[PDB]
RNA sequence: UAAACGAUGUCGACUUGGAGGUUGUGCCCUUGAGGCGUGGCUUCCGGAGCUAACGCGUUAAGUCGACCGCCUGGGGAGUAC
């Protein structure tokens, strides 16, 4: 129930609305909330959920990651969210789901994934 | 992956198919192994060979009616 | 009546739209999504030199900023 | 002749260095009984990503024939200049030289899409109506 | 140098073709990357014929022509000399 409380006053950035990026690789997930004309107001990692090895990357821990930045970035003061995706890499739609449900409007979720003009030769790995 | 294509009527599932029509085949597809230059035209030109199903099942309609199992 | 060549729909189902010229952005965008790629030519069924001389083009007009060349400028 | 379609554009602030040059270029075409067709400019236009910085860029659409020789000291010099980032000079095979896709485009541009600013007074004394330093 | 080839030398004469991909080009709601008229590479399909077998078949592995390259059990040797 409401109780009897001095004014609020605290100031981080104050920001109302967002942008996130979703850098998706094979081993992990990297989810980062940045402020419109960006700039960082928070991250969080299927590694910093702490399952480690393959498990960080599969939807359930795409999932728990966008949940872990989604609190924190409460106290910056954001209320509205966009998302920039970039990879081949697993949690397609359940780490949007997950940034859904902390309550954000998720209408523009952009692919920016970048694809050279044919970059750097990756490593060979197996010998056939 | 996902696709920059908007889907009709916003949803936190992406209609991941009705957004793509090109895209991740041949750009995001090949990835962490040894890139060649020339291997394409030998390894992956396979038209002729798919062309060839495509008159067999033509064919074999009319060929299932003349042996009576339709 | 005879001789009409070419009014309309007429040979192929399917027109080829320019062969060479870059300087119109619209003209191209009959083979480019807005997520800033060229089409497959097994997709359209397009006959194969409208198609050689427009990947020519096509990067001719990408190396001056007058199209996006990759998808994270969108 | 041999149809040569040269476009370029030019940074904004060294835009100034083009305007003397473009006019040497043209008389080197006519000069040797080749055609200018059109010369179009079009004024400032945005680039999408940017190209030896800033975001936009001025634009010169020539329309050229001209003999083989002649294009050998024009292409040299185009690309060595410092006042164009870029130029593409474009095949003879099945090739336009008048009746422009982007003419409405262009006059649409200089007319009312421009800037309308000193730095594109720079680019206006770059187009058509060259003005250039004394040596 | 090799897996230098549809693992098949060269060039040329001769032997039912249809259709696809795609191009010069006569004709056609060029209504059909189609049809017919005639060349073009390229590819599916199969006849006469040939093969140990797969497979080829007008781009031969068919009928032939001339001339060339090259082979004569394996290992040891693509080295020795």
């Amino acid at each position: 129930a409401k109780a009897p409380i001095r004014a609020r006053k605290r100031v981080r950035k104050q920001v109302s609305d967002g942008v996130a990026h979703i850098h998706a690789s094979f081993n992990n997930t990297i989810v980062t909330i940045t402020d419109r004309q960006g700039n960082a107001l928070g991250w969080a990692t299927a590694g910093g959920s702490g399952f480690r090895g393959s498990r960080k990357s599969t939807p359930f821990a795409a999932q728990v990651a966008a949940e872990r930045c989604a609190d924190a970035v409460k106290e910056y003061g954001i209320k509205n969210l966009e998302v920039m995706v970039k990879g081949p890499g697993p949690g397609r739609e359940s780490t949007i789901r997950a940034l859904n449900a902390a309550g954000f409007r998720i209408t523009n979720i952009t692919d920016v994934t970048p694809i050279p003009h044919n970059g750097c030769r990756p490593p060979k790995k197996r010998r056939v | 992956p996902v696709i920059k294509v908007r889907e009709n009527e916003p949803f936190d599932v992406a209609l991941r198919r009705f957004k793509r029509s090109c895209e991740k085949a041949g750009v995001l597809a090949e990835v962490r192994r040894r890139e060649f230059y020339e291997k394409p035209t030998t390894e992956r030109k396979r038209a002729k060979a798919s062309a060839v199903k495509r008159h067999a099942k033509k064919l074999a309609r009319e060929n299932a009616r003349r042996t009576r199992l339709y | 009546a005879r001789y009409f060549r070419r009014r309309k729909f007429c040979r192929f189902t399917a027109e080829g739209v320019q062969e060479i010229d870059y300087k119109d952005i619209a003209t191209l965008k009959n083979y480019i999504t807005e997520s800033g790629k060229i089409v497959p030519s097994r997709i359209t069924g397009t006959r194969a030199k409208y198609q050689r001389q427009l990947a020519r083009a096509i990067k001719r007009a990408r190396y001056l900023s007058l199209l996006p060349y990759t998808d994270r400028h969108q | 002749m041999r149809h040569y379609e040269i476009v370029f554009m030019v940074h904004p602030d060294q835009s100034e260095q083009v305007p003397g040059m473009i006019e040497r270029y043209t008389a080197a075409i006519t000069g040797a009984e080749g055609k200018i067709h059109r010369l179009e400019d079009w004024g400032r236009r945005q680039l999408a990503y940017p190209i030896n910085k800033l975001h936009k860029a001025h634009y010169v659409l020539m329309n050229v024939e001209a003999p083989q020789e002649v294009i050998d000291e024009l292409e040299t010099t185009f690309r060595f200049n410092d006042a164009v980032i870029r130029s593409m000079v474009m095949r003879t095979k099945h090739a336009v030289t008048e009746a422009s896709p982007m003419v409405k485009a262009k006059d649409e541009r200089r007319e009312r899409r421009d800037d309308f600013a000193n730095e594109t007074a720079d680019d206006a004394e770059a187009g058509d109506s060259e003005e250039e330093e004394e040596e």
